[PDB]
């Protein structure tokens, strides 16, 4: 099918942008949310009465091959040392490749770990987690 | 059924040999390659309703004199058998069918149908030329006649159409046993004029061509192959030589009877018998 | 029981045919020594055998 | 054997529907039962005396590949942000393919967690997982 | 099913079951092997996939186990 | 056995070819293919019972002169063994079987049992026509006769059936020692016109189709595989040329003797014998 | 001389049948069998002590000609599309031709696969290969 | 004489048509199809008690001389680069020469792969295959 | 003049018996056999140590042009379905044939598979592969 | 089997076994190599499968192990 056609995304279809530039060599992206879900139980019954939401968490984390300019050092979208004193939240769209809407936004996100690889016979990668505030079908 | 490819290449030879004869600009555009002079002594010689000399064709070993200026000798040749199938069943029919035919025919009404009438019995239709009818027009075929329901069809009270169909000789079962055989026929067109040879050699080429898409060997006859040999003397001591180049028409076909079965069965019945040891 | 098919549907059967066709009937659905087929004309008697009881 | 003949239910005989709807995409769906079983013990005998029943739990897991429109997130079956607060407990059924009969309903799910994956050259994924009140053979 | 036969639960009514005996046994004698006595469900599972057969699995406790039928 | 693929063809091929000459519709439907005059000439000749010319067959190297205007000249050709058994052991045996036979028989009454009597001792019955037997039928061969329980069968007890099973020679033992042979024969239909030459290759393609059904080449003389030669001059200085155009037929068949084994052991013997060393 | 004590089957001596139809210029027909036969070993010796049966499997394929008419598609027992889902199981018959008695069953066929390959210098062939539940003589 | 009681395709008689054209110098077509039956196994017996589907899957395959013109590159069916990705989904039939009535249908198909082999002694040929949604045929 | 100095077996040499019955039209028969041997390695050098025997097997598969009777089948050796369940294990025997002498004994022979392959320009074949439990042979 | 033969439990007869050696020899000499001594059952288990030999499984604790018998 043409890929004005396809029912479901795919990763030609989309893309990764951050402060509205695209975030080249992207290899993979994962979003996990959790509510803190909590059944509620009594005496009478063995059987969760109702559910209740407690604590909203989310964590995005990105992994690319480490490129010679405009790594997330170099761009300044991670830190080494000292410097994470100094970033301030981000936020980080999936965007649809053809039209650039966004698909999903992460708002407020910040690093909670950076990571390097370097190998004989391989590309160097990098791998990137920021824990987020909140997520949107839109663009804040 | 058995078959005869000597019989059935003269048959089919010699109308389409006329039909292109009779007929200047097929000529004209069948020798396009060759000399102008060649060409046009060709066409002027042989072609167009008033040709003074005339092609034929025939078997060989004839025991007459034949026209040596242009004429066509077919002459059957070697063959084998190639492939077979299990049991040597190559089919097996519910109604002992024919040859296969395509016949013009124009629609009537009748009795708020219409109806095409064909020569004979139909065992098979295969197609009715540009028309295919739903379930609604409640197509049914009966003895010679095909029929076609009316209401919807008014427009085409006179439409002309060809039936493609099949004869049926009889209402019996069998199975058709038999195999395949691939079989050579050589054609030469002799002449003692070497520029005629060349022409009939082109004008053979393209009929044959033009056989390919007949039905009798798109059923039967099937993967025609052409080998092509030397121009030469095939006589070198009248007081001219007679040249031809012949040429090889190899084709596939089956070899088959109709084993007719008698043996029918159209009742089972039961029965329990006691065992009381 | 009965199972019964008519009307030109076939070619060539014989009495080995029907036997084994029953007991494909059977299998997937009595043992094969039991029952007894003869063909005649257009007629296939098929028999089975069946054990009453008797008294000891 | 023919579809109509199969002892077993295989995934094309069986459909997943949520309000009236077909889940497309759906690639799998996972249910899972417990209910606390606890033996007794006492003194005099090594060998539990009985067995009891105490706190039922069970979660539904859905893994679908996501489509550009009618996404969870789309048809309002899943969560982002705030948003969680406002959506209630749905019924998630599976239903045969052929007579549209209810095979199994699992009553007042409410979600865990939501997952959504990225790849290069891959077709986009997204999981869901539902805690659930009770689950029956017939609809509520 | 272990649903349709009434040997698992799906929701309350497994404080309606009660205990049951499963069997291992010689296909060509019938002789038990091994009999697993009183067992009690302890969680039950489904798994549904595109192009697969459907599976169920059931995990039960049991009492005790012998040689012999009960 | 030892067998004469050459014999087998003369022995089948007579029969069947005056039978099909007396019987005006088969060569009708043979010859369905040929030119209307060739068909028309050929029946009127040869065909019917009224036929006043006659077709032959016989080995070549006849002293006498033969009917050229037809005559089926058989001739033996090469062949070469083409699969061995290991120990060229082809089979064994626990008694002594003779030729496959069929033959018609009708069942008769005798002391509440039905018996079919056969005109040779059974070695072995294959099949009874269109019946099957239950156990309860306490189906017994003895002798030259196969027998059969009343009881349950007295609607049949003039039942008429076709019995196939295979002759004894002898009660011994065996081993059938040998190895299979790929063999020729070659067929040519001798004319002086070229027109009945080519009838006579059709009539005999049909007779080797209806001939590999026969038992004779079903159990022997298996894979019949035919391959055709061109139309020629057999004899070009007479008053007259004698056409033909040949046939080649290709059979794999098994040589063999019984080679017949005296030794027998029924008892085995027992015995402790004490070793003191 | 037609002798039983030896003889082979041949390609002209077999008829293949399915529903009580013979099946026209069928080419061949292949059936293969597995019992899955493993081997049992135990410390103390490298013999195998024992040999157990333990999975049942085999197919049956067959090779045609494709006719202009009566193909296994227009029989109905090939499925070009999802109508595989709606044919039932059929039984095809090996017989002998002189005696029209069966040599052996093949007992619930279902396909696993069929081809069809367009070629310009050949007939066109069919093939199709099903599994079975199991096979049987009977005499 | 010709006689439908039997009869077989062959290269002559069977077109090639794709969105209404016929491919000219089309040399083979070859068309393959699985539905995953899988057999169904369990404690008590090694015979298999059922075949179930699964997965249908198929494909098309053609070769072709490398024309001059009106290549698969040419009339667009086939894709060099990136705008495969532009290209919707094509039904290829296959036809009867004599009655152009149509044998078997194609429906769905998109590329898989494209070769063209440039050889000293040869034509230049074409091959390319197509995964397809499911074929039919009407009569 | 014949000479036991030098000789060779050969097709026509070797009967091949099973339960003392010559096996009528064997084709071939193949006998393989393996010792699981293993090379044992240290720190220190990369040349062997030594070599170890570990696990024994071995197959016997013998081809076959199917008779009308006495087939593997109807002998019982084959089988078709579920009775391959009570089957016990045979005695391949290899023999010479001028002295009656047993050349080699496979013992314990098990069906792994069975095939008959159906075609049309050929004599019908069996084959069949056993596992063995042992071979020996004895002077 | 080891319920067969005594020298494991299914149920309260594991408190009716008592300690057993195990010993491993030489399969030529018939040579303890070594001996487990005062073994005890902790687990025992089993499974079944569709198309496999069925599988027992053992565990024992034990006292002390030895280069030759008791």
């Amino acid at each position: 099918a043409s890929e004005a056609k396809q029912t479901v995304h795919t990763g030609n279809t989309v893309l990764l942008m951050i402060k509205g530039k695209p975030v080249g060599r992207a290899q993979s992206a994962s979003g996990q949310r959790e509510y803190g879900t909590t059944g509620v139980y009594e005496i009478g019954s063995i059987m969760p009465q109702e559910h209740v939401y407690l604590r909203y968490e989310g964590t995005i984390t990105v992994e690319r091959l480490r490129m010679k300019k405009e790594n997330f050092a170099d761009l300044g979208y991670a830190s080494l040392g000292e410097e994470i004193l100094k970033k301030d939240i981000i936020d980080i769209l999936v965007v649809d490749n053809l039209t650039k809407q966004v698909i999903i936004s992460y708002h407020g996100c910040s690093a909670n770990n950076y990571n390097e690889t370097w190998q004989t016979n391989e590309i160097v990668t990098e791998e990137i987690e920021f824990s987020y505030l909140t997520a949107s079908d839109k663009a804040r | 059924a058995i078959t005869s490819v000597d019989s059935y290449l003269l048959s089919e030879i010699k109308p389409r040999l006329n039909t292109v004869l009779e007929n200047c600009y097929i000529i004209d555009e069948v020798l396009k390659d060759f000399d102008y002079q060649t060409r046009e002594s060709f066409k002027e010689a042989f072609c167009g309703k008033n040709a003074q000399h005339e092609v034929t064709v025939g078997f060989n070993f004839p025991k007459f004199k034949n026209n040596y200026e242009a004429h066509y000798l077919i002459q059957l040749g070697q063959g084998q058998e190639t492939k077979n199938s299990l049991g040597s069943i190559q089919s097996s029919y519910f109604e002992a069918t024919g040859d296969t035919l395509v016949e013009s025919s124009t629609a009537i009404r009748e009795d708020d149908k219409l109806v095409f009438t064909v020569s004979k019995p139909i065992g098979e239709l295969i197609k009715v030329e540009d028309i295919e009818f739903a379930k609604y027009d409640n197509l049914q075929v009966e003895g010679n006649k095909v029929s076609f329901k009316y209401q919807t069809n008014e427009d085409y009270e006179n439409y002309n159409a060809n039936i493609i169909f099949t004869e049926k000789k009889n209402d019996s079962k069998g199975l058709v046993k038999g195999f395949t055989v691939e079989e050579q026929v050589t054609v030469v067109g002799l002449s003692f004029n070497v520029d005629v040879a060349r022409c009939l050699d082109a004008v053979l080429k393209m009929i044959l061509i033009s056989m390919r898409d007949s039905i009798e060997e798109q059923q039967t006859f099937q993967l025609q192959n052409l080998s092509f040999g030397d121009i030469a003397p095939i006589i070198e001591d009248g007081d001219s030589m007679i040249f031809g180049r012949p040429t090889i028409i190899k084709y596939t076909s089956s070899l088959d009877l109709d084993y007719t079965i008698t043996q029918d069965i159209n009742k089972l019945t039961f029965k329990e018998r006691k065992d009381w040891k | 029981l009965e199972d019964q098919f008519i009307g030109t549907r076939t070619i060539n059967t014989s009495a080995s045919i029907i036997k084994d066709f029953i007991q494909s009937y059977l299998g997937r659905k009595f043992p094969a020594e039991d029952v007894q087929v003869i063909v005649e004309g257009n007629e296939a008697r098929i028999s089975m055998t069946v054990y009453p009881i008797r008294s000891f």
